């Protein structure tokens, strides 16, 4: 299903 | 104690941005794990040194059956290394990239196993964990779930205490911190929700490949629920979606206890659950201890080839 993910912080 | 030549270098796991993963062997006693080996200059360019260290500390301080444990932290010159315990299962991603949905009884074995691991990080840790996902999920060679990635954990956080970072991954980030909300530690419950509505309805519970339009489905839609869905699932993954933390299941004084508490999990003896006496749904079909099939051929097909991080170095001793 959907594409990988990408985590991240401001 | 260790060092990159204390380890043979088998199979490639996976590989972003910061590094990579290597299934190793241990030359002194046998042992496969799975290191993680992070690019310095990648960390220090994208300001993710805290990150690092935060990931860390929460692997070293961390002891329960559903969270990845850390045997091994060292560095060299440019690089940092996790020798952390292999999980041949591969994550959750793999799977529903294959399945498509779990049964409810699957999921409700995985979310059983969840709440209990962010039950102690919230109770037993003070830690709020705030990337549940299907990529940082992962299964051990018996089916059980291996939570990984605690580099985005708030550390110190009591219960109602709150946090500020824009942080996560934007398809599971929760209302209130897309409001930009002081939140809580029921942030997690959210991407519980996510997780579970994702195992059971087989997509998200809110997508668009445009960020702006995803924030905006997060914060307007209520969720779709496909008819093959039971009731006491249905209300599991309403009371996990309410928008409001503070009428979010698990969003209470009494944090997990509720979600314990929900008839979805009925059946459940979360006693049982912690001292793993419940028969796993699926066990991971390998045929060595280098069987990698639950990892992407895109990796595993692949050969192998500035600062000092301070009190990063660790090894285990029980
Ligand atoms: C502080 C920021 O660094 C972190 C950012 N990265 C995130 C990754 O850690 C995501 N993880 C999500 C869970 C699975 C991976 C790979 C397999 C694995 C572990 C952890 C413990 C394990 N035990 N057994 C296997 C195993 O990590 C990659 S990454 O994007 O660079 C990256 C990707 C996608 C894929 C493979 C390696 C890396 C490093």
């Amino acid at each position: 299903g959907r594409p990988r993910t990408t985590s991240f912080a401001e | 104690r260790v060092t990159m030549n204390e380890f043979e270098y088998l199979k490639l796991l996976g590989k972003g941005t910061f590094g990579k993963v290597i299934l190793v062997k241990e030359k002194a006693t046998g042992r496969y794990y799975a290191m993680k080996i992070l690019k310095k200059e990648v960390i220090v360019a994208k300001d993710e040194v805290a990150h690092t260290l935060t990931e860390n500390r929460v692997l070293q301080n961390s002891r329960h059956p559903f969270l990845t444990a850390l045997k091994y932290s060292f560095q060299t010159h440019d690089r940092l290394c996790f020798v952390m315990e292999y999980a041949n299962g591969g994550e959750l991603f793999f799977h529903l990239s294959r399945e498509r949905v779990f049964s409810e009884d699957r999921a409700r074995f995985y979310g059983a196993e969840i709440v209990s691991a962010l039950d102690y990080l919230h109770s037993e840790k003070n830690v709020v964990y705030r990337d549940l996902k299907l990529e940082n999920l992962m299964l051990d060679k018996d089916g059980h779930i291996k939570i990984t990635d605690f580099g985005l954990c708030k550390e110190g956080i009591k219960d109602g205490a709150t946090m500020k970072t824009f942080c996560g991954t934007p398809e599971y980030l929760a209302p209130e911190v897309l409001e930009d909300n002081d939140y809580g530690r029921a942030v997690d419950w959210w991407g519980l929700g996510v997780v579970m509505y994702e195992m059971m309805c087989g997509r998200l519970p809110f997508y668009n490949q445009d960020h702006e339009k995803l924030f905006e489905l997060i914060l307007m839609e209520e969720i779709r629920f496909p008819r093959t869905l039971g009731p006491e699932a249905k209300s599991l993954l309403s009371g996990l979606l309410k928008k409001d933390p503070k009428q979010r299941l698990g969003g209470g004084s009494e944090d997990a206890k509720e979600i314990m508490q929900h008839r979805f999990f009925a059946g459940i003896v979360w006693q049982h659950v912690y001292e793993k006496k419940l028969s796993p749904p699926f066990k991971p079909q390998v045929t060595s201890e280098t069987d990698t099939r639950y990892f992407d051929e895109e990796f595993t097909a692949q050969m192998i080839t500035r600062p000092h991080f301070p009190q990063f170095d660790y090894s285990a001793s029980s």
